[PDB]
């Protein structure tokens, strides 16, 4: 029984990271953040390490309002109880686990918090799985299994701030994280003799 | 239970994927064995999961084996114990009774 | 006066002797630890088109 | 280690010390015994191996011996003092196995309690190979082996094996404790592609044609195994010409001209551009 | 000394290991001078740091700190509990023990 | 010990035999494995490892390799004949632990089925003391020691300890097992006349 239920498992497990890896390596709008032009340029070292900030989620916000893609949630008017915010946010974006204290760190444009917790909206509001909180017009949520490239980055140097690293061929190299966003009927799966379901 | 000596073990089952699965029973895709037999570990890399998938063909056996492995906990017990004493003189002359 | 010692790491207790040795040592709850499974979160995107 | 006990009559108080010691209060010397007992090191302490010495001593004369009824039997009036050196007591103990994969730091610590003063630590390693004896690691090269805590940085396979560490006293006395590393191996991820870095775009720009650039590649999967290099020669080899050895690539440009160098292991390539400035 | 950045990479870790959660977040309460409060986990201090605690402060300046009068109302308070830090709900216990 | 196979594929005869040796009948080397199984010395035979060698090679020509339908699957008209020395098998072994009184002759015998031509024998004694190794048995002070069965006269407090013998073939492959001894002393019975 131990034997059959770690099988069936491991196949769960196997096919949500195919599908995890395949949309990941088809993804249209791609952009990078700081000043890198390609996968390798992406560092940590410098005048202007590649990190996400305020500005990159709203050209993100930007480039996909011009291709109209359709938003999947609403905005949150206030409620009653004291201490309570509004958000504004009408996407979701699908985030690992390794980036949170990085979007948490993060500053608006006036300097002040950009994140907003779920306990603020908690109330008049339907917080999804898995749901950390919102920053901008995006709603954050955390899938413990988000894959990344290691090693894609720009070679490491002793002067690293911090940030994580792995090693490539002998030499130290920093690691490429997705941060992805699904738009509504982007995809559909293939079921062949599968009676209705995705996987048999 | 008494009788039985003084420790208690148990079993824990590691999932299939984990890194601690250590075994020999690996078949790579092309038929010839390999050191790991789980597919990949827990290694999050888009690289190592691209390059150790499990793929069958058209006309396949003996393509793609695995294993299995099963730990051991355990714990002890142990005694503890302390007293005193008193004098009888101490007890019928002191001052204040329910001393004890 | 026999002493318990500790048959675990080879102490022999004085009533046994060569013959004669401790059959059970430890005590086997026989209930296991296990892992649940993985969350999935993009399978349940996908929306399936018969082939 | 051997105690020696010493009791005083007039006062029934029995001095328990080390046996190179001696005490000149008027006692006399009643016994020796070992304090962590051969047989049972944990089920008899101090108290009973001082009462089976008592117990063989006259009540007259503790110099002399005699049979029961004039034995020293009453352990509620005699007083036991302790001069000697605390026994060596292991507080915490090395895990009995660790497991690990191949390029991650472990690292092992162990504490000791009591003894003399000045502790001295020691490790020592065997391998799991078949007539292998303990060796002790050399502390020169990893300063952390004379310490209590051992760090070993990027274990690899011949990594594996059994740790075993030595504490010793001032007075010699000697605790040990072993500890087993277990290290996982998985098969390369086998070459994907290839990358060239410094630089991707343009190499090394340098207006002298003495100066000549400097390359170095690498395989993206990490953990990949790259193989030895070839050049495919330059094409226009008037403008530059191109020459590597081992992995590193240098090029040395005869004229201002911009070219492309391809470098291939045998199965995949990767594709160099080249701009020269005169 | 503890900061803001220990205790996320404490529930970052605790996260990843799939532990689970102790309690549920509060929402707010029509009284003013309350605030909502979303800890999910039990820690126990002793009693020395509770000043330092008091005085911390999180990324941006602000108080850290947030006492039990605030969501004393829409909430239950269990025993011997201080207050509230990010996912953890702090506990004093008298007899917590220390290396020196 | 490795084993080298050849394949002769018009007779349909797998043959088994020793590394060095060779067969010039025209057959083809498929592959070697270890007939002891180092992991299951007793759970694999020949038989499997054989089969297990004979799944890569291709049905058509044995020198190339193939996938699964075109392997030699079928061991109904296979047929295996074996020209490698048989393997060393301990048919007797020695008693675990042997207690007697001082003063008594003791003896151990054993017995090895199998390997070459001859079975050298050589015995080693350890000391029941802390920090000992085995060290060889003086054969020219016993001249039993070099032949299988060990005959001691009037063993002592220190003739105690554990006993293992070690048997050699022909072709430098061996097998040990081993015995402890206890012996027991009492206190001399005085000198009464």
């Amino acid at each position: 029984e131990h034997l059959s239920r770690e099988l069936m498992n491991g196949a769960t497990q196997i096919t949500e990271a195919v599908l995890q890896k395949d949309l990941l390596a088809a993804a249209g709008t791609v952009l990078y953040a700081g000043a890198a032009t390609s996968d390798a340029t992406i560092t940590g070292e410098g005048s202007t390490p590649s990190v996400v900030s305020y500005k990159n989620l709203m050209r993100l916000d930007q480039i996909l309002t011009e291709n109209r893609t359709p938003t999947q949630t609403t905005i949150i008017t206030g409620s009653r109880m004291i201490d309570t915010k509004v958000i504004g946010a009408t996407r979701v974006m699908y985030v690992g686990s390794e980036l949170v204290p990085e979007l948490k760190a993060m500053k608006d444009l006036f300097g002040n918090k950009a994140f907003i917790e779920t306990q603020h909206y908690a109330d008049a509001g339907t917080i999804m799985n898995g749901e950390v909180g919102s920053i901008d017009k995006f709603r954050i949520i955390q899938v413990p299994e988000m894959l990344h490239w290691a090693g894609a980055g720009a070679q490491a140097t002793g002067a690293n701030p911090g940030y994580r690293t792995s090693m490539v061929s002998g030499q130290e190299h920093y690691d490429v994280y997705p941060m992805l966003v699904v738009g509504d009927d982007s995809f559909t799966s293939i079921g062949f003799q599968t009676d209705g379901k995705s996987l048999k | 239970p008494k009788h039985y000596g003084k420790t208690i073990k148990v079993y824990e089952y590691v999932p299939l994927l984990d890194d601690r699965n250590i075994n020999d029973q690996g078949i790579d895709a092309s038929g010839a064995t390999i050191v790991n037999g789980n597919l990949y570990g827990s290694s999050k890399d888009i690289g190592n999961i691209t390059s150790k998938l499990p793929l069958l063909t058209e006309n396949g056996g003996r393509v793609n084996r695995v294993g299995f492995t099963r730990i051991a906990r355990e714990g002890s017990i142990h005694k503890f114990g302390f007293f005193y004493e008193f004098t009888q003189e101490s007890i019928d002359f002191d001052s204040d009774d329910g001393l004890m | 006066m026999l002493n318990y010692n500790a048959p675990t790491d080879g102490q022999k207790s004085s009533i046994d002797g060569a013959n004669s040795d401790q059959m059970q040592t430890f005590f086997w709850l026989k209930k296991a630890i296990i892992t649940a499974r993985k969350e999935q979160y993009f399978m349940p995107l996908a929306s399936v088109t018969n082939m | 280690p051997v105690l020696k006990v010493m009791f005083h009559k007039d006062t029934n108080v029995a001095t328990v010390l080390d046996a190179s010691g001696s005490l000149s209060d008027g006692s006399v010397e009643v016994g020796t015994f070992h304090h962590p007992d051969e047989t049972y090191p944990d089920s008899v302490t101090i108290y009973h191996g001082v009462r089976d010495l008592l117990y063989k001593r006259s009540a007259k004369d503790p110099s002399q011996t005699a049979s029961y009824p004039n034995n020293i039997i009453n352990m509620q009036v005699i007083s036991i003092d302790m001069k000697a050196t605390p026994r060596l007591i292991l507080g915490t103990a090395l895990p009995r196995v660790i497991s690990t994969i191949e390029g991650k730091d472990v690292t092992w610590h162990v504490d000791v309690a009591g003894g003399k003063a000045p502790l001295t630590y020691k490790w020592q390693f065997k391998a799991n190979t078949v007539g292998a004896a303990f060796a002790d690691i050399d502390s020169g090269e990893n300063p952390t082996a004379k310490t209590a805590t051992l760090i070993n940085h990027a274990v690899t396979a011949e990594s594996a094996g059994t740790y075993k560490v030595i504490v010793t006293d001032a007075n010699g006395t000697t605790i040990e404790s072993s500890s087993l590393l277990v290290v996982g191996v998985q098969e390369p991820p086998e070459v994907a592609s290839i990358v060239a870095y410094p630089s991707p775009l343009a190499l090394s720009v340098a207006d002298d044609i003495t100066d000549g650039k400097t390359v170095k590649f690498s395989s993206l999967p990490a953990g990949s195994l790259i193989g030895t290099l070839s050049i495919k020669t330059q094409p226009d080899s008037g403008k530059a010409t191109a020459e590597i050895s081992g992995n590193v690539l240098t090029v040395k440009p005869v004229a201002a001209g911009d070219t492309t160098v391809v470098v291939t292991n045998g199965t995949k390539e990767v594709t160099v551009t080249v701009n020269v400035t005169e």
